[PDB]
């Protein structure tokens, strides 16, 4: 929100900011356990603990 | 005859012995298998398992 930044500058912290939101997708969907995803959807689970 | 009664009743239940023993192991293995298979059940129940596994 700097007025100061020059608009290469802000080009810049868009860069990086898109490198971040590529990582977190990555998180979402390349995540793993026994072999089955995990967050790439809403989901909905239940233990048996008796 | 009396003795003739009492006779036949002891061959009677020897043979009753034989077959009562017999049946006796093979259920005490099917109480067994019966647990195994509650066991293996109760892991199905597992929320962690892949369809593969």
């Amino acid at each position: 929100a700097n007025s100061t930044n020059s608009q290469s500058d802000l080009d810049s912290i868009q860069a990086e900011i898109t490198q971040r939101l590529n990582e977190i997708d990555r998180v979402s969907g390349q995540t793993q356990f026994n072999g089955v995803k995990v967050l790439a959807q809403d989901n909905t689970l239940t233990i048996q603990v008796g | 005859q009396a003795q003739a009664q009492n006779s036949q009743y002891a061959l009677a239940r020897t043979f009753a012995t034989q077959k009562v023993s017999l049946e006796e192991s093979v259920l005490s293995q099917v109480t067994t298998a019966i647990q195994t298979a509650q066991e293996k059940i109760v892991y199905a129940g597992n929320g962690t398992l892949s369809d593969d596994d």
